[PDB]
């Protein structure tokens, strides 16, 4: 499945970054788990992760970090709390849960630039 | 047909992983297993990227310590065949299904 998220972001001068992430959901799906993982340099680490609605707010798991809302096969997430280490390629897995079947899709990540 | 046999059990471990059911998940997991043991030998990585990562989320919720025990080496040879066509997109998926096995 394609994931799309821009190029490049950046973070505000309080390190709030905003993307939005896009998937071409088969038709339409109803649980949809979004994940986004920090790639820098070499290093993989799950920044946060939510499981949503396909149309709803994001009830994120760490409740922290990370906001997020949904408008239909795409959602916009907010980071905050970021500082300049945090800087790095924020990538956006999305996987369709219900109904059946399961579905995978990646982006090729948002670099972040924090000052 | 193994590509179908992905498809029969992407839908089933989706139903599975919804409704919470703890022993379709067994067999079904059993079949994953070996489903995904083909996989790896005729290096159809998509498809076993996309089929332990749904699996992995069934392993973990119905705790089958026997799976997870055997999804624990299959994620290993899954990360290395990956790693040597240097698909960074399918290491990314791999890893972050690593990462919630691993400690889970």
């Amino acid at each position: 499945m394609h994931v799309a998220q821009p190029a490049v972001v950046l973070a505000s001068s309080r390190g709030i970054a905003s993307f939005v992430c896009e998937y071409a959901s088969p038709g339409k799906a109803t649980e949809v788990r979004v994940t986004v993982l920090r790639q820098a340099d070499s290093q993989v680490t799950e920044v946060c992760a939510a499981t949503y609605m396909m149309g709803n707010e994001l009830t994120f798991l760490d409740d922290s970090i990370c906001t997020g809302t949904s408008s239909g096969n795409q959602v916009n997430l907010t980071i905050q709390g970021l500082r300049a280490m945090d800087t790095g390629l924020y990538i956006c897995k999305v996987e369709l849960m219900y109904p059946p079947p399961y579905y995978l899709g990646i982006g090729n990540g948002t670099q972040i630039y924090v000052i | 047909n193994l590509e179908e046999e992905v498809h029969k059990l992407l839908w089933e471990l989706s139903e599975i992983y919804h409704h919470h059911d703890h022993e379709a998940s067994h067999e079904a997991l059993r079949r994953a297993l070996e489903v995904l043991k083909q996989l790896l030998e005729h290096n159809n990585l998509e498809q076993a990227v996309t089929l332990v990562s749904i699996a992995v989320h069934v392993a973990v919720r119905v705790n089958d310590e026997h799976v997870i025990r055997e999804l624990r080496h299959f994620l290993r040879r899954l990360l290395k065949q990956v790693k040597e066509h240097n698909n960074n997109k399918l290491a990314l998926l791999v890893m972050s299904v690593k990462m919630q096995l691993d400690r889970t």
